[PDB]
């Protein structure tokens, strides 16, 4: 697997529509991209666009504030567990 | 915790060798691996990753 | 460590001509060189 | 033809002065995010800080002579601390600010003389030390 | 309480002292080509 | 003999030319024909004619003009501009050379002598309002644009001035010969503009760039 | 791969000249035994 990760410190956006609500093998909540969304981060300075192949999670949400160089997107034996 | 762990210390890896290549080229640790002379990056990336 | 010496002329003529660590500088496996300079050097 | 013609900021930068990585007229705020209302539960800022181990900024070489570089004027930070960039940046060049400040005591020393340079490291030496001192003496 | 379940040299060694296409193939071509 | 202006910028001609009737101008993609008029110097270009071939081959078209040609016969300095491609060729027979050292060309300037003048001629300049330029990679010829920094305007004296040609050959600039750039000025000034983008990419993704000085 | 379908194998076969045509040849007919037809398949 790969992790995209934010370049820039901004402000998240994409269509939430666009994609599939899913639950993480972690439990977190995500989205299922199954198309090339176009995400946009606002920086300090510029505008920057981050191309979401699909078959992929989006982690984040619509106008949530990322920091640089953190995880946004991830692209993609019987154990017994005892509690 | 495994998964956010071993990608958290694969990215430092992967890191490593830039910062070198940029901020301090001439580093005694980097020049041993990077030159081909004596380790390599995991071995560096226990010491400094 | 092992040290041995050739009596024979025929065993000192193999030793000389043909284990000599000049005429065996290329490995046989992909025909690499075996004494590149390591480490220090 | 037409073929023969006849003839702060943005400054600092051309020229390599010191000056802030982005030009803060062409600077804007990152607008409003979600309040933790919006969020998602592993999204949301904790309530209380989380102590961590981590929270203090590890010290070094960098940040020290960043520092003292700053107070003599030699270079000019952004804030009163260093960043975690600043000293990045400094460890790439910092052979070229101490070459100009081994150049600034060799023209001290062709200017004032041995006896007033080298009189810093000797305390018990109280004669006058000046050029003219010596020339007199 | 609760159990759950969730998800080299040998191998030099194993080809060198004797792929399930290679089996099926030789199986194959056993019964027809006589 | 042939008057090939005006005619189609790629198409082949019928016939074969008479090659040493021209200059031929070798390049790394093509040769390029310019009708030469008898002079003893050889430095005469005839542009009315002018054919452009796949190297080393004797099927002639007519290159592509993009700039008006001059019409009369005009004295011009040939001189070519590219780059040495210096290889290490792998070793199969005995002696094999460790090294081959080889000159690509990517195009030619041709700088018109000022008043026709010749080289022997005590009073020869260059006159570098009037240039024109082959390019390989496109086969064609044009003339240069060059921007004048000298005072004196058209009437000046042309021992002065100093051409700088930059960008690829795209850029044309006739300074003064006292601002002449030391040639480390020049290679520490390309330096240190591509090492000076490139760091600040780097530290571009560093969380704290935005609040941080460059020193 | 070799096809696993059998005559598929031989064309396989003769195009990466593993084995063609003018390998099948016996001692009856490269030794001139055309007697030999005679006494078999009856």
């Amino acid at each position: 697997a790969e992790h995209v990760r934010a370049p820039y410190n901004g402000k998240i956006k994409f269509n939430e529509d666009l994609v599939h609500p899913t639950r993480t093998r972690h439990g977190h909540p995500a989205f299922l991209c199954y198309i090339d969304l176009s995400v946009i981060i606002e920086s300090e300075d510029i505008i920057h666009s981050v191309t979401i192949p699909p078959k992929s999670f989006l982690l984040v949400q619509n106008d949530q504030y990322v920091e640089s160089e953190q995880v946004i997107a991830e692209i993609r034996e019987r154990v017994r567990k005892y509690i | 915790s495994i998964e956010i762990w071993y990608a958290t210390s694969e990215y430092l890896r992967q890191e490593m060798n830039p910062n070198f290549r940029m901020t301090d080229p001439f580093n005694p640790v980097h020049m041993m691996s990077f030159s081909g002379a004596r380790g390599n990056a995991s071995q560096v990336h226990q010491l400094v990753g | 460590m092992a040290v041995h010496v050739p009596l024979s002329l025929e065993a000192q003529a193999e030793a000389r001509l043909l284990m000599f660590s000049h005429m065996n500088l290329l490995s046989p496996a992909i025909g690499d060189p075996i004494s590149v300079p390591t480490q220090d050097m | 033809n037409g073929f023969v013609v006849y003839n702060g900021f943005e400054l600092d930068k051309k020229l390599g002065r010191p000056h802030p990585f982005i030009d803060p007229t062409k600077k804007k705020q990152i607008e409003t995010t979600l309040t933790s209302d919006e969020s998602w539960w592993n999204w949301r800022k904790p309530e209380k800080e989380q102590w961590s181990r981590w929270q203090r900024r590890r010290p070094d070489v960098e940040t020290v002579f960043l520092k003292a570089m700053a107070e003599t004027g030699q270079v000019k930070l952004y804030g009163k601390e260093p960043t975690l960039t600043e000293t990045s940046l400094y460890r790439a060049r910092r052979h070229l600010f101490k070459e100009e400040r081994l150049q600034a005591e060799r023209e001290r020393l062709a200017k004032e003389g041995p006896m007033a340079f080298y009189s810093e490291w000797v305390k018990a030496w109280k004669r006058d030390t000046s050029r003219e001192a010596v020339q007199k003496h | 309480l609760v159990t759950f379940i969730y998800e080299g040299l040998p191998k030099v060694e194993q080809v060198l002292e004797v792929s399930l296409n290679l089996e099926k193939r030789i199986k194959g071509w056993n019964r027809c080509i006589t | 003999f042939i008057s090939t202006q005006g005619w189609d910028s790629e198409m082949v001609v019928d016939y074969r030319i008479n090659e040493d009737e021209f200059h031929k101008i070798s390049l790394l993609d093509c040769d390029f024909f310019i009708r030469k008029p008898p002079d003893p110097d050889n430095d005469v270009y005839d542009f009315r004619e002018m054919y452009v071939t796949p190297p080393d081959t004797d099927i002639y078209s007519v290159p592509r003009v993009l700039a008006p040609m001059p019409q009369k016969y005009i004295r011009c300095a040939m001189s070519d501009y590219g780059c040495y491609d210096v290889t290490e060729p792998p070793i199969d027979a005995p002696r094999d050379p460790l090294y081959k050292s080889e000159r690509e060309i990517s195009k030619v300037f041709l700088t018109k002598h000022y008043r026709n003048r010749r080289l022997n001629d005590p009073e020869f300049v260059l006159d570098f309002e009037e240039i024109y330029v082959i390019d390989s990679k496109t086969k064609s010829i044009t003339r240069a644009r060059v921007l004048v920094t000298v005072p004196g305007g058209r009437k000046r004296d042309r021992k002065d001035d100093l051409l700088v040609i930059r960008d690829n050959g795209n850029s044309f600039k006739i300074i003064h010969v006292g601002e002449r750039d030391d040639p480390t000025t020049v290679i520490e000034r390309e330096e240190w503009t591509k090492t000076r983008e490139d760091m600040e990419k780097h530290l571009r993704k560093l969380r704290d760039f935005s609040v941080s000085n460059w020193f | 791969w070799f096809p696993e379908e059998p005559f598929e194998a031989f064309k396989e076969m003769r195009e990466r000249k593993v084995f063609d045509v003018s390998d099948m040849y016996t001692i009856a007919d490269v030794w001139g035994w055309t007697w030999e037809k005679d006494f078999k398949n009856k």
